[PDB]
């Protein structure tokens, strides 16, 4: 089981999740963060940036040991404009998963 | 009795007004629309037509052979690299007086007289575009798109006024830059996080085979548009506005349009018609 | 050279004067009669005023509906009773044309206009005391009532929003007593109150005739004193003159212009903004 | 000198007046509170009250029996499936008549009359409620709140106006639903982040023992609210009521009251006394 | 199954509630109300209880008897001219010190704690009276108001605090000076445009006749009041009373109260009661 | 060493704070999220209007906490942030390494 | 011709007057600045200036010197315990009166007459702040700040007034407490986000080596003053002002000066020169190992 | 491969950053978050006020590292971050299993 972050630049959310439901992707949250990810500068607003922080969506899904790379292919696709400041996917470990309501549990990796 | 009914055609207009309603458009106007009096004329008459119907249009422009007419009075010689003008000290000390001084106030001079009220910026008032030095080198004070600073020109598109900017901005230091004009269209598009950047373009728009005339692509997607670069089925000066287009959808702009500006109308054709006059480019497809 | 079909455009260009003639300008609109009964005109008029609003100018609603009325007093037992013009309204009649005026016929074009697209929001006098109502100076004739006065803090704020308020010609007293305004008379106030641009009356004739006899001898522009006049003729008769009186009676406050135009024409409003066609008889204050 | 005193119990209040300064207070207003004469006119005067006192009352109601009575008027018959009133097209045009042209206008009209400034929407009113309709099937047009807009309301709110809102609401396409009140007023309290919802409801409150009448239950939450119901210790007309209050405490809303409004002046007494007239549930 | 049915009361001072919704009342709190405990909590409680319903409560006050209290713990005699405090440099130091220091923020602190907010301010901050030396030569530093800059503390009412002003305001060059509270009170009143100026007294109101209980006038005119001061009917201490409260109305505001301060709540039961606390003086 | 991260509704912060402490569990920390979590055939309800995939404002609530309590402050959470209603939220297990205070230089790494 | 190369002077101002454009500075008001009048004078004229210039100035003051003048004539007897003054039920009221009444109306008098706008506050005003028993026991009603709300001032501030604000403040019950005016400051700084905290102080700044001026250290970080406290070399009633500065930065006051205040104008002299008039502390900690 | 949260006091967060940068950090988040970390019957001081139990303003930075950059990293971060007076926050170290940079595919 994995928990999948993706930094994504946020006008593409909409198109991200339509992506993911449509992938069978369920539960879902989106935070607001601000990022750099630098190789030699990214466009915002109209204005250059090297070093500052750029207002990006940070997207986290919780998914199935198997689900992983095909859940980063579409996320990938989906979030791609090849110009710098697309931003990065980190996938980490989850041990156990509780949903609130019904008290339902789940253990994968 | 009655005549006219311009009232049905104003009635199914509604669900076009209804779409784009306080909307943002910036519009890059040049090529034959600003040569011929004709479409020129039309092009002020759609700004004013938007801004009166709720929407915010911005005017963006240059103006090469405008310059190059006062070039050849001055005895200097036009100069071009790869698209760009080759613009020396001299040069741009007429790029400027051509750019701000006639051009940008024939602009805001005709929306004022159609009953629009512009207001015209170059990048250097209010830091509204501050230059840097364009990458290619030997080529002179060209000019890249530094920043953009939108706050001058907010308030003042909040109160219903149409800002009307020419593509000349001072360096940090003073230095006055010639900006290519579709760049900084993109760019304030950019800024203002614009729901269309319109180009008005010598072309019909992008064909898919450049041999057949019905092959004009309507809609492309970013990867799309890549893949006609990649194929040459886009090229020469076409690559520069496609890579405009791309830049600027990657900073949020909702859509572009390179549009056939040799047309009458061509603006109110796009924004209120599905009439054929261009390629729309979306960064969400297909 | 060479591709493309409509040119809607080319009219749509021409609009602009008008467009900017009317910018940000307030206009109170009766809608009644047949541009309310039947289905096309309707479906126009609220297809009209969604435009207005969305093109930046304040369309104000307001509306009676005698007929919606008429049928549902035949449906409870009761018998449709008029005195010189207005109706004649008892306790019993006031409840209905309370419920079918307030419940059924403002919430018709509210939810008309919303799903045109417009944001509508239906009040009646009574609502914030948009409008307060005393009794009418004709006496037996039951609850009809006369505009004592309008408070337009209520929906201005809404205007100023972009919403369409859609104006039911129910008010009550000052003690909660319900009333029945002639609509006309409501329009003809909140025109004053809003200090509008024009004043609209959609009406089941072609305008003010200076011959009856003669269809089109219509009169396009009146000020007030020629519109006294033709009453003094008797060439404004009948249920017109209660109409010109209504238009003068808000002329005189201050509203700009006041129209009597033919609304059994489709998209007689627009007709009269954009165009100059001959839907009506402009009545002005000035000149 | 002096007669009444009627300044210690004003002076008392403070407290009370204190903890809900500037607060929003959704009420549904039905049942006995809205049927005898007495109550009725305390209901108006305590809402005016609650206003002038600076908190933001916000009056949700239906009306069921001034319904049935048109409906009689009418020659229509009238007809309940498990609670909800089965309303066909010519149903629903009465009930549309009724609620928004009549009672909701006598609501309006008393306050305004009382003192207060009250203004009266429905639902389709600037689109406050979009309907969908209701889960269950071959009742007509009964609707379910789909989405709740409170822009329309807010600003007449912060200006001291009294919304009074009639429970029905149009589709999206235009056609008018009846919603239960109780449900609507849940959704408005949710949608206006309220601090109280306030049912006035011909009981008790809620019971421990249904025939031991003293057995009323002070405080809920959600949890025990529901052990309530599968002991069917809530019961009948009571479930939706309970249903609603924690749908309602669920989005947010601080408070829910079921109170008895068969009782003069039950509005000020729960907001400003410790008298048992009803059972409070909250989130906690 | 009612009990302390508070809310008959509560639901009958509606139309008081309605009737200065939002207005400004100036109050001049002094004497016995702020000598006896019982009677100063009270007129605490009072002040936020007219602010949290929606008022607007200004307290101004000066300290007669605490002034006295401290010059004597100094080695101070304190002097009187007729009515007016005989204030010499050193005097005027001590003065400041207890109006300003200690009694000003005695009140604003009680507020704070009955759960109001106040503020405390004299004339000199930010300008909101300059002084002028009073026409009553020989009396060192005592003030007459010369003029009043109420843009300090209106914002701060349009906020919702208490202004607590001391009756200290320093001269244009800096020099502080003492000024009577009533005649400071009756000038922020006129400021403000104020509903009411009530001042808490050590007497009845006006009588008619000295020597009738019962005599109270309950309202009087200007020229009525002026009548009763040529007649000796209003004499010592009241002429300067009720020459502020004429002053005052002359200039706008639209009713002043001398009321008494000796019993307590007895601004609850002057705006909110048909009690005789008092005698009301209007501009009519 | 476990993270825990809990989903819940803004309201229930407080309470499920309260409950927290009282566990025993010290350091805390809380951010605006917006979030879905769609069973199908079914709705959330937020601010009186039903959705089905639209994202909605939830608080994330993150805890660092030792292996053995990992099972009571779940039970905690759950208990104190259930409503029963769609839309309760989720609770998300996962390791850490390490843990240093700033100011102390003090780490965590747990056996 | 002049005599008027006033201007070049003018014109040189320039940068720093940019720099702090539209920022807060509180300043703490006390020791020698306040006692001679020509200090006092130019401390008010410095004031005004700020704020007349578009700074935001805020004036935080006590006046222990004036307290004791007052005790002595009441017939109570100065005391004091490591820095902090033993106040009882009776000095209390005196605190009260002297700073509250008499100071504090003293410095907003002044700035009038000099053409700002001031308003006096102390901290029971609005709340301003809210105060609690100082950890030390046994010396009576000396507070320690539990809170601050800067509700009443901000809209003040934003329309340009000065306020001044003394350092008592209430209780949650309504009892005066005596804080530490540096202290009051520090908090006032952190609750505006003030822009420097400026303790006006009887002494150069901090030395390196306390027994030779000058070794003036200009400018310091966090770490490093926690060092000069363990080292000693910041000792005596320089320990706590440093603290209240650490105390303030740590809340994020972009800057603290500890300046010397018995040098006519020393505030304009800090903001817009480069003389050594005082110790910067900024809220870094670069400390090496 | 790790993830390192720290949480740190707002104004903090440029110091921070340039010694990351000079490190050779490259990539790097923040968000806004509120939290609590106190003890022991101990208070944190917030724009000038008092606080025991409730929620304060703060910075959650995030960046991801080579298992051998931890340590080093940490040190930096707790140098910059300190300011010695309760509330200066806390770093948390946990595993990474792959990173994709999202306009090349490139893994890691
Ligand atoms: C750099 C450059 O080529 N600038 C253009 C500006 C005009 C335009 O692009 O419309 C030029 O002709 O100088
Ligand atoms: C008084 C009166 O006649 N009212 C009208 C209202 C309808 C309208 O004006 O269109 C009626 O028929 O009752
Ligand atoms: C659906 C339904 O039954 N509505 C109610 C009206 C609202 C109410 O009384 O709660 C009715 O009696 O028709
Ligand atoms: C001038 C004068 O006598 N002032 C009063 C103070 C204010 C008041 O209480 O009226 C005094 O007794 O000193
Ligand atoms: C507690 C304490 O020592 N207060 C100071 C007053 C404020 C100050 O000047 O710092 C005193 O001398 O009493
Ligand atoms: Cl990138
Ligand atoms: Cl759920
Ligand atoms: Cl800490
Ligand atoms: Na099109
Ligand atoms: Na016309
Ligand atoms: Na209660
Ligand atoms: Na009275
Ligand atoms: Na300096």
């Amino acid at each position: 089981m994995k928990k999948i972050e993706a930094i994504i630049r946020p006008f593409k959310l909409d198109e991200v999740k339509i992506a993911l439901v449509n992938a069978g992707i369920v539960g879902m949250t989106v935070s607001e963060v601000r990022g750099f990810g630098r190789q030699k500068t990214e466009r915002y607003r109209g204005s250059e940036y090297t070093v500052e922080f750029l207002q990006k969506l940070k997207l986290e899904i919780v998914v199935e040991d198997a689900q992983v790379d095909t859940v980063i292919d579409k996320i990938v696709a989906a979030a791609r404009t090849g110009e710098i400041g697309d931003g990065k996917i980190f996938v980490s470990p989850v041990d156990q998963t509780i949903r609130i309501r019904t008290g339902e549990k789940n253990a994968d990796a | 009795a009655g005549a006219a009914d311009r009232v049905r055609i104003l009635s199914e207009a509604l669900p076009y007004l209804q779409q784009f309603a306080g909307r943002t458009v910036v519009v890059k106007y040049g090529g034959a629309a600003m040569k011929q009096e004709e479409l020129k004329e039309a092009v002020m008459r759609d700004i004013v037509f938007l801004a009166c119907v709720g929407m915010r249009p911005v005017v963006v422009h240059g103006g090469g052979p405008e310059i190059n007419a006062w070039l050849g009075r001055v005895g200097i010689e036009p100069q071009f690299h790869n698209g760009l003008r080759v613009t020396d000290a001299d040069t741009m000390e007429v790029v400027e007086m051509v750019l701000v001084g006639r051009v940008n106030k024939d602009i805001v001079s005709r929306i004022n007289t159609t009953g629009g009220r512009a207001v015209g910026f170059c990048g250097t008032d209010g830091r509204l575009v501050l230059a840097r030095p364009h990458d290619q080198e030997g080529i002179g004070f060209v000019g890249e798109v530094n920043s953009v600073n939108s706050e001058v020109i907010e308030p003042l598109l909040e109160r219903g006024y149409i800002p009307v900017i020419s593509s000349v901005a001072a360096d940090e230091n003073g230095q006055s830059f010639n900006i290519n004009a579709d760049t900084v269209a993109g760019e304030i598009a950019a800024a203002l996080n614009a729901e269309k950047l319109i180009l008005l373009t010598d072309t019909r728009g992008i064909l898919e085979d450049p041999k057949r005339p019905e092959s004009l692509i309507p809609r492309l997607n970013i990867p799309q548009s890549r893949e006609l670069i990649a194929q040459g089925i886009v090229g020469g000066g076409m690559i520069p506005k496609v890579d405009c287009c791309i830049r600027s959808l990657a900073q949020g702009v909702r859509a572009a349009h390179i549009i056939d500006g040799r047309i009458p109308h061509a603006l109110l054709l796009e924004i209120f018609t599905d009439a054929g006059i261009g390629t729309m480019i979306v960064g969400s497809g297909y």
